[PDB]
Order: C-alpha cells, then structure tokens, then sequence
C-alpha cells in the first residue's frame, strides 16, 4: 500500500473541474485592474501620505 | 515626540544597551558544527548543544541529530560557524567513500565554501587492529592504495607498524586531496588523528581554530 | 599649484572616509574607530594647517595673524602627533588580531577603542599646548610623538611579518601536496619616507644649531609630511568592503 | 511485478491524464492574455528605513496586521519586535535555541511565534500582565526543523517543518489536530489564502501542493518546477500563488487551472529565490534572490520591473504590509530594510 | 516536472557486459551533475559515479573503478553507465540520481532514503 | 501584580519621611514609576516619576526639589524620599506602574497606597462634579482640556480612571479610545481635541465612584476634579 495512497492522491486530483486557462488569466487580469489604485508600490503615495 | 513618544524611545535605548551587552557575550563565543555518521563516534568528541571552555575562549559546538537524513537546507544555517567539525570512521572502509562523498559536498557547498573543516578520523585503534589482522583490505575499496607510499612529512607514533602509517595516511590524503582540489585558499582542512580515549582534542580544536581565525584576521588584513 | 591639489585630496579623502565609516553600520567595525580617528587628524591637517602654510609659501605674508600663529603651530603638533599615535594604535590592533585572534574576538572593546583615541588625542592636545603654558623640548617632543610610536608600529609590524610569511609558506606547503611584503612595506614605508626625514632634521637643528639645516629644507620636509597625511585613506581603506561604501556613497 | 508494476502503471497513466487535461485547459497563455497592456514601467524603491539591533543573520520576518510592527529572527537567537515608523524595538524576546528559521506574528497581535531546528514551535504572549514577553506554548510533535509557521487565528496555528508534513495545532490543548502529509521532501514554505480555509506549501520536492485545513485533504498538487521550492505566497485574490526554487525561476500557479500560468526568470539570473512577496494588487512580485539583490517582477507580464538593490548579503526573508504601504527585505548582514 | 526513467538493466552472467541508459525529463539537463547510485539487497543506499555537467570531471568508487564508465549526453537529455566485467557483488538496483541544485558541484543527499530527483530502479542481477 | 506602599503616619511640618513602594508580580525593572497624591478633600494630582533604568526623573512644580524619587530594581523597590514638609501634603500617595511602548497601556496598575498626614500647565475641567444616576441607564461624562491632546499622529493623549470609594483607582480608556484589560466593553471612549467624553451603558453596580480623566500629552500631568457619580 506504499504506491496506493499516491495513486489514489492522482485520483483524487484528477477528480477536480478544470477552468480555462484564458478564463484564468482573465480573472487576474481583472483582480490586478480594478486593485490597482489602492497599491501604493504601484503608484507611489504623496510623501505627505507617505507613513515612512 | 510627545513625553509617551520620548519614554518610547528611551526603552528602545535600554533595550539597545541590552543587545550591545548581549553583543560582547555572543562575539567572543566561537561556535563550532559537529557532522559525521552515525558510527562515526562523534558523540564522545535532537540537537546535543556541548560549551567547553579553552584558555579562556569560549567554545560552542553544536551536534545536531534530531532531522532526516536529508541535509542540504538546514545546513546553510551554520554558514557563519568559525570552523565545521567533521567525524569520519576509518575503520569502517565500506562508509569511507559516503564520509568523502560528505566531506566533498561541505567543502564545494556554495555556502560553506568559506567554512573550514576540522577532521577527526576517530577509530584510529579499531584501524590499527583491522589492518594488522586480515579482516579486509584497503585496496578492495581504493585500488590506488597499491600505487601509494607514506609521506615524508608522515610522523608515525612509536610502536606502530608502517602498514599502519600507510593505511591512516591514506585515508588522510584522500579527505587532504578533496579539501585541496580546490577553495583557493579561502578556507582550509586540519586533519587529526583521534581515539576514543583521547583527551586532547578540545586542545586541538582550539589550536585549529586560533590558526582558522588568524587567516581569516592575515586575509582581511591583505596579509595572505 | 600642487600644494592646492593636496589640499583638495587630504579633505575630499578624509572626509569622504568619515561619511563613509558613519553611515555604512557594516564598517563601524572597532578598527574603524582608529581610522576615524585618523582621518579626523587628516582632515584637521586638510583644513586647518595646510592652508595657511600653502597661503605662506606662495605669498609671503602669513595669511593668520601674530597672534593666529601661535596657535596655528600648536594645532600642526597637535594634529601632526594624533595621526602618528593613531597610525601606532592601528598597527597595534593589527597585532592583536593577527597574533591573538581567539582572545582578541573580546580583548579590545568599543570602551577600550573609544579609550585609546581619546587617550592619542589628549597626549597629542598635552604635547602640542605644553609650550604654551627649546632644544629639550624639540627632542623629547619628536620623541614622544614620533620616534616612540615608530619603533613600537616597527616591532609590532616586524611580529606581524614574521606570522605572515610562516603562514604563507605553510599554506603554499599544503596546497602544493597535490603579500604581506608589498602590505606592510608600503604601510610603514609612507609613514617613513614622509615623516622621518621631517623629525630626523627635527633632531639634527636642536642639537647642531638651527644653522645646520635651512629653513626651505625644513618646509620642504614638513611639506612631504603634510602630503603622507594626504595620502593616508589611501592605504587603510583599500578594502573592497571599504570600497563597496564609497561606491556606493558617491554613486547617488 | 506485482505492487511495484500494477500501482506505477496506474499512477503513469493518472499523470498521462493529467497532463493531457491541462494541455486541454490551456486556451491560451497569461503572458499573450496581458500582451497588450500597459507596460508597468519601473518601480523604483528607495530604502526608507533601516532597522539594525539584530547580531548576526536575519532568517526571517513577518508584519503585523496593522502594517506597522513587525517581528524577526536572527541567528543571535533573539526575537525582536520593531516599530517601522520610529525605529523602535518594542520587545526583544530571548530565545531558548538560536536556531529559529521562521517567526510569526499572530494576527490579533497579542502572541508571536518562533521555530526552527529544534523542531518545536514556541507561542510568545506580548499582552501579559506580568509586562514581560512570555513564553506560553511550546508545540511539540514534529521530527524535523521548522521551516515555517502561520496563524490562523489566536488558538490555531498551521506550521510546516522538515519533515515532509505540515500540521495544523491547537495552542489550547498544543496537540495536532490535523496532520498534512504527501510531500516527498522538506515543506520550506506555507502561505495562507486570504479566507484561510486553505493553504499551500512548496516543498524540496519542486511540487507545492493545495491543503484544505478542515478536511485535512491535498486538494491539487502543481510541478513545474526542477529544483527545491524555498518560497511560496498566495495572491491577494486567493485563486493563485506563486513560488521561488532554487532553479532561480519563479512561477505563478492558478488554483482553477491547476498549471503555471508564467515563469518569472531571465538567463542571466543563476541564482535561487530565497523569498517571494506579492503587493496588495497582486501586479508586483518581489523575490529576494540569493545575489544579494530583491527584484521586482511585473506579475503578469514576465518583465523585471526594478531592482531591490541595497543589502550586502542573501536577502532571507521579504514581506509586504497589510496595507502594501512598504516592503521590509530582511537578509543575512544583519539588518531590516523598508522600502516605499 | 521532473521526471528520471531509467532502464537497461536484466539478467547477465558475471563478467558480461552491461549497458544502463537514465532518461531524464522535466528539466534543463546540461545545468545538472548527474549520478549513479545502487541499493544492494539487505544494504543501503550508496554512491556509484558521477559526472559534471559538461562531462569534464568524472568520478567513481573504488569498487567499480575501472570496469564502469558514465558518460552523458546533454542533447538527448540522457546519462549512461556502460558496466563492464560484472561481479557477483554488483547485483543491485540502480537509481538515476540528480544533483538537487544547477549551476552546483556539490550533490547533497543524493543518497538519501527518500530523495526526489532519483528514479524508479533498474534491478541489475548478475549470477550464475 | 501586587504594590505595597508604606511610611505614610504622622509627621510635624519640619521634618523627614521616606515613602517605599514594594513590587511584586511583574517585571519592575522595566516599568516607568510615578507617585501620584491625593487629599481627603482633593482629586488625584500627580507628584513625581522615575522611568525605567532612573534614565529620566521628572517632578511636579509644587513639590519640585523638595521632593526626590528613586528605585531599586534588584530589590523591587520605589522610594520617595520627601524633605521639608508642608502643612498641604496631608495625602494619600499611590505608587502606579506604566511602561511605554507602541500600543502598551500606561498607568494601567495603581498601588493600595499609604496614608501620609502632616500636622505652563494643562488644566482639564469636569463639569457636573456630582450627579446622581439609576442603574440600569447609559450616562455621559466629559472633561474637556485647555489644549488639544492630539500630537497629530492619531494621539488623543486623554486617560480615564475609576476610583470607587475605599480602594485605589484603575484605568478604564488610554489614549481616549482604547478600553484596558479587564474593564468590560459597556465602557466607551470617545472625543476630539480640548473635549472628550466618557459613555457608560447599562450602568450596573461597582461603578459607584469619582471619574478622573488625566492627560498624558506632555509631563506636567493634570488630573480633572472628580465627576463623583452617584446613585
Ligand atoms: C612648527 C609647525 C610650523 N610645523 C610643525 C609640523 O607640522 C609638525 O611638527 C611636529 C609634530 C609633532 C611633534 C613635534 N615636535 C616639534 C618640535 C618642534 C617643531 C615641530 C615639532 C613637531
């Protein structure tokens, strides 16, 4: 039973739905898009807003 | 700074003053990695914490032995030791070739690359009576023991048979030839041959060490 | 011309040499204290005695007052006998890491180095002001300020020599089973070659008679002893941990 | 021959359907799908701090949830508590081995967390009424080092260790409520999802698997990579996460696609991610690498867009603030930075 | 992912000749030192050879110098044992075993009980 | 946590007394010490402080000079040694226990006290110095500041205390919104700069007392009157 859990483990992931990868990629898209304001590494704040 | 602000700032001071304090204990300890095999017999010379006390110096040698045979994450960690004590069986030449195997990867590790390696060949009597007597011979396992001779700067002990001097030197050389193929200098090997009766060898360590850190302080200095 | 390049090296040097230690928290390494103690005294020398010498030899009039000179002299002996005793304290903290490292990791302490410059630069203060509060004075002066610390840097560097070259020709042994030369020749050959002639004549005028050597010879040697004092960031930070911080300092 | 024919065919089969299910599922890469926009240019970070008490190398760090105070571990065997913006040690907490390579920092903030070679995770209460950091759990039960440790919440905490297995405890009680196992080599990395009902880990078997916390269930298993994973994080938006190995290569998995989407390496880079961070919008993935140097990868489309040029040794640990205001690098020269 | 298929290995009387064949897929070959390693039945794990990345340094035990040859080729991402003079000791199985690092000369826990980038085995048994 | 203060009796104008503070329980070496008084007839008033390590001493200006403070860490003990007496220092003196670090509670203990008889300032107003309220219904207490107690980094410096009668008072708000260990949550803290007030619902029973609010902003620490609510 050493190789059985492994072949029930592949089972088991191969058992899952799988998404598109353009769908994927979308979404993150969308994710980076509409968080981008609040990302002060991405535009840096005023050095009056700035806490450092 | 508001007076709260200022208190703030005063305990972070205190608590400066603390780690300097912590600094002056913690620089003058040398800490020392303990590595070898399991019938290596390194536990007379999980983790088996040891500090012994040399003229003064502070020494802390730590064996670690609590993890999977698997060592090539948790050994970066000991990147900044002064020196990496090594324990090999020379008796057992079945596990002569994994200790050089060991030795090779420590020496080349990316990381300790600039660590230098005190090596203890430990079972010296047990390799003495394996080789008077017919048990096994070094050259099954290293056929270039046939075309090999003692050295001249070889010191045999009083008493002792040339066989015996060959086969310990042997062993020796092979650590000796991997430790300086290559590392240009940047860290070095001290060989030592041991018992399990021996007593000396935290005089040995601390000697090494002092020559360990005496280049490194010549290196730093430009002095080579 | 070139005494305003010297000028311009000592300061820009040393002071770069002292931004450089204080800001870089990786080289207030114990050791950098003496050096920033001498490139204080070097920068001192940059600042405020070369200048006004410079401005004297290429104008006779003496560009500090009667009264100004008087306490310029004093900050030349005073600068002049730090930089010495600073160079004997860096020489010796050599010797104690090279010849002691084991108990050197504690030996010497930020107290004790923090000590010892204070110490260099109170006997410098002490020998520089004692005439304010002659052929005696100028010998037990050159003695103590630079004689003394020379012989002890020559013992201590003889010491250090001889550790070098066991140790290199050990470790040549070793690797060919299968320089501290040009370091400290240079090291001690600056400091000679500019401040020995200068505090050799020193002696030579006090007892022979301020005839035997010429005033513009005496300049000329002061003046080779101001440019050691140029040179010394040279030589004590030519490492490449010393010159990761100033690349770093003067790229931005 | 029996098991070892039988069960290895199966499994070669099983991941024959694997990869041609994911073959099937890639429509089209990320790198194309963001191939038109905007370049993010470059993101140039100065160092606004530098907090220097440490004694020797930083193994690692964590942000408290009020993006201010922050918790380390040094090789000095001491844990201390900064604040950012004054520079401050808040605490400095002795540790009983000097061997820790991860710390933690609860986020209620009242407990910190400590681990390492001594293969217990120790919980620290900073709110006492005695005034002294006190240690309160000391979590036994696992065989090897602590490669890292993350709280759910102020009585649970996930921990992954050296031994091939992560567990999920109990400070209460301090035994293993759920046991993870599966990974064939040392687990060096966990990162919890934003919702924390599960988590992922990158192990020295170049696999990052999914664990789902309550069933206590390796939902997806990813490869992609060829050496040891020494850094994983999940993105902000929880469907995602990417990894540093030792190739020197980082890759960024999607949990729905069950692939990597896009490696983040270039050929003049040799040398391994120690650490990987994501911003608050997930566009910037900063990995510490072992040159001595931070960079800052443009998350979707694959280009270096800055530098985190500065430290004067392997950069260990690299965190972002819960408000992504800054990034704290900590590295092996003993000193914290903050960029902004 | 990574991947290290080997095989070659069958029944020959002693003193035959022997050719073992490791292919490796899933990474970049040419950036990996490569090695050999074999579990004789009732021991452990242990080292046979090894090869550098280009092939420059070569190196073997002293039980099987002279008699086994390594020799790799980066462009079909393969490494080979070509086991001459077979002995009544060297019935084992043979493991195809990577490096854990690139750009690395020093394989670490290659030998270990349960290491990663190692392969299934080829039971090579030489008797008569 | 446990303070024991002695020395307090009776002393004549001129003369000498030594006040001890005994610590056990916590971590006295790192906690800032104060000594605050207060009369029969009078509210708190704060007297002295010694910071961790005696690294800084601050005094208040009635008893400036004529007063000293110190500690002894490895023995856990606070001494005030007063000199010179005066006929106004009749007071029961309370030693309190503060450590300051970003987020940590300040004056969150306060020492039983002794009884000691003898035989450039923010002044903070509470009005309504007595009213009488029903349990079982919210009230509202606000003592406002000559000065705004915010330091513009979000710092509203105002604390307030519960002193029921026959024991020592304890810190319910620091920092004017931060509810301490053990208070219950019916305690709210709230206000702006130069007016804060204190909200108490479902009023229950040991909350019979007097409501001090102190400010912290700078040293010259000032106590308000007493609000004294009563059933
Ligand atoms: C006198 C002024 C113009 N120049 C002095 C030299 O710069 C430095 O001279 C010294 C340095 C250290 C000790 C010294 N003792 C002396 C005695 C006489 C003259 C110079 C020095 C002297």
């Amino acid at each position: 039973a050493q190789a059985r859990k492994l072949v029930e483990q592949l089972k088991m992931e191969a058992n899952i739905d799988r998404i598109k990868v353009s769908k994927a990629a979308a979404d993150l898209m969308a994710y980076c898009e509409a968080h981008a304001k609040e990302d002060p590494l991405l535009t840096p704040v005023p050095a009056s807003e700035n806490p450092f | 700074l508001s007076a709260e602000d200022k208190a703030a700032v005063e305990r972070s001071k205190m608590i400066e003053k603390q780690l300097q304090k912590d600094k002056q204990v913690y620089r003058a300890t040398h800490r020392l990695l303990l590595l070898g095999a399991d019938n290596s017999g390194k536990s007379t010379i999980g983790i088996f914490e040891t500090k012994f006390q040399v003229d003064k110096v502070n020494f802390h040698m730590f064996d670690v032995g609590g993890q999977r045979d698997e060592r090539r994450k948790w050994i970066q960690c000991f990147n900044d030791v002064t020196a990496i004590i090594f324990v090999v069986d020379s008796s057992d030449y079945n596990r002569l070739q994994e200790a050089l195997n060991l030795f090779k990867s420590i020496w080349n590790n990316r990381w300790l690359r600039t660590i230098s390696v005190i090596l203890f060949l430990n079972k010296q009597d047990l390799l003495a009576e394996k080789v008077l007597a017919g048990k096994s011979k070094i050259e099954d396992y290293f056929p270039e023991f046939a075309r090999y001779t003692t050295p001249e700067d070889a010191t045999p002990e009083p008493g002792e048979d040339p066989r015996v001097t060959r086969a310990k030197y042997f062993i020796r050389d092979e650590f000796l030839r991997i430790s300086t193929a290559s590392g240009d200098g940047r860290h070095y090997c001290y060989p030592h041959f041991t018992c399990a009766v021996d007593t000396e060898n935290a005089r040995r360590i601390f000697n090494d060490c002092r020559d360990i850190i005496q280049r490194m302080h010549l290196r730093q200095y430009e002095l080579l | 011309a070139l005494l305003a390049l010297a000028v311009l090296a000592t300061v820009g040097g040393n002071l770069l040499v002292i931004v450089a230690i204080a800001w870089t928290p990786r080289l207030q390494t114990m050791t950098n204290v003496f050096v920033t103690s001498l490139a204080a005294a070097d920068l001192v020398m940059g600042l405020l005695v070369v200048p006004p010498a410079a401005t004297l030899a290429l104008t006779g009039h003496w560009p500090l007052g009667a009264t100004g000179c008087e306490l310029w002299t004093s900050v030349d002996v005073l600068c002049v006998t730090a930089s010495i005793w600073t160079l004997c304290a860096l020489a010796v903290d050599r010797y104690l890491a090279v010849t002691n490292p084991l108990r050197y990791g504690a030996l010497v302490t930020k107290r004790c180095a923090r000590t010892a410059v204070v110490l260099v630069w109170v006997v410098s203060a002490a020998v520089s002001f004692a005439p304010i509060m002659n052929m005696p004075y100028v010998l037990l002066s050159s003695s103590v300020s630079f004689y003394l610390p020379l012989l002890v840097m020559l013992f201590v560097y003889a010491r250090v020599f001889v550790v070098a070259t066991r140790q290199l020709r050990l470790l040549r042994g070793e690797l060919g089973r299968f320089r501290a030369l040009c370091t400290l020749g240079l090291i001690m050959g600056t400091f000679t070659l500019c401040w020995l002639p200068f505090f050799l004549a020193n002696v030579l005028r006090a007892l022979g008679g301020p005839s035997l050597v010429p005033g513009p010879a005496f300049l000329a040697l002061n003046w080779l002893g101001y440019a050691n004092s140029a040179f010394n960031p040279l030589i004590y930070c030519r490492s490449p941990d010393f010159r990761s911080a100033f690349r770093r300092l003067l790229c931005r | 021959q029996s098991e070892l024919d039988q069960l290895r065919q199966e499994a070669e089969q099983l991941k024959n359907q694997i990869r041609d299910a994911r073959k099937a599922c890639a429509d089209a890469t990320l790198s194309q799908i963001t191939n038109n926009i905007d370049p993010v240019g470059r993101i140039q970070m100065r160092t606004r701090r530098t907090l220097r008490g440490h004694l020797a190398k930083i193994y690692a760090m964590h942000w408290g949830t009020d993006s201010r105070l922050l918790v380390s571990a040094s090789q000095d065997g001491k844990l201390i508590i900064w604040d950012s913006y004054t520079t401050n040690k808040v605490h400095a907490i002795p540790l009983r081995s000097s061997w820790v390579m991860t710390c933690a920092y609860a986020p209620s903030g009242n407990y910190v967390a400590c681990g390492g070679l001594d293969n217990i995770c120790s919980i620290y209460n900073l709110k006492t009424r005695e005034g002294n950091v006190r240690v309160s759990r000391e979590l036994a039960g696992h065989t090897g080092y602590l490669s890292c440790c993350r709280f759910l919440d102020d009585n649970q905490i996930v921990t992954s260790s050296g031994d091939t297995t992560c567990a999920l405890w109990d400070i209460e009680t301090g035994q293993q409520t759920t046991t993870f196992t599966g990974h064939t080599g040392d687990v060096m990395s966990l990162s919890l999802a934003p919702d924390t009902r599960l988590f992922v880990s990158g192990a020295c078997d170049a696999s990052a698997k999914l664990w789902d916390v309550r069933e206590g269930m390796c939902r997806q298993t990813f490869t992609g990579h060829e050496s040891d994973i020494n850094a994983i994080c999940f993105f902000p938006n929880g469907n995602a996460f990417a990894t540093g190995s030792d190739d020197a290569t980082c890759r960024l998995f999607d949990l729905r696609a069950d692939q990597e989407l896009m490696t983040y390496s270039h050929d003049n880079i040799i040398c391994g991610i120690t650490s990987v961070s994501f911003s608050k919008s997930g566009r910037l993935l900063l990995a510490g690498y072992d040159d001595f140097n931070c960079n800052v990868w443009d998350a979707l489309k694959a280009d270096r867009a800055g530098v985190l040029a500065g430290h004067d040794n392997r950069v260990s640990c690299l965190g972002v603030t819960d408000d992504g205001m800054a990034v704290a690098t900590g590295s092996w020269d003993s000193f914290l930075k903050i960029w902004n | 992912q990574v991947q290290l298929q080997e095989s070659g290995g069958g029944l020959v009387q002693p003193g035959g000749s022997l050719r073992l064949s490791c292919a490796a897929s899933g990474f970049t070959f040419s950036n990996y030192k490569m090695n050999w390693v074999r579990q004789a039945p009732g021991k452990g794990l242990e080292w046979v050879s090894d090869i550098s990345q280009s092939g420059a340094s070569i190196s073997y035990t002293g039980s099987v110098k002279g008699r086994f040859t390594i020799s790799r080729d980066n462009a079909k991402n393969t490494l080979y044992l070509q086991m001459n003079s077979l002995k009544p000791e060297d019935t084992a199985v043979y493991y195809c075993a990577r490096c854990p690092a690139p750009f690395t000369r020093d394989c670490f826990d290659v030998t270990s009980t349960t290491y990663a980038y190692r392969g299934q085995g080829t039971q090579v048994t030489v008797s008569s | 946590v446990q303070l024991v203060e002695s020395g307090g009796g009776l002393v004549q104008p001129g003369g000498s007394r030594k006040l001890s503070c005994s610590a056990s329980g916590f971590a006295f070496s790192s906690f800032g010490m104060h000594w605050v008084r207060q009369a029969p007839e009078k509210g708190l008033e704060w007297v002295a402080y010694i910071s961790s390590g005696s690294g800084t001493i601050y005094y208040a200006d009635t008893v400036k000079g004529r007063f000293t403070i110190s500690r002894d860490d490895p023995k856990n003990t606070l001494f005030l040694q007063m000199t010179s007496l005066r006929s106004e220092d009749t007071a029961m003196y309370y030693c309190v226990r503060s450590i300051y670090y970003y987020g940590s509670s300040p004056f969150d203990f306060w020492g039983q006290g002794t009884t000691l008889t003898v035989s450039a300032d923010i002044v903070m107003t509470q009005a309504t110095s007595s009213v009488p309220v029903t349990p079982g219904e919210s009230v509202s207490i606000s003592c406002r500041s000559s000065k705004s107690l915010l330091h513009s980094n979000g710092n509203t410096y105002l604390y307030w205390f519960l002193q029921r009668p026959g024991q020592s008072p304890q810190l319910l708000i620091y920092r004017m919104s931060n509810l301490a260990s053990g208070v219950p949550d019916r305690f709210s803290g709230s206000g702006s700069g130069t007016a804060f007030t204190l909200t108490i619902s479902r009023l229950e029973a040991e909350d019979v007392g007097v409501y001090y609010c102190m400010q912290h902003l700078e040293y010259p620490l000032t106590f308000g009157a007493g609000t004294k609510l009563e059933l």
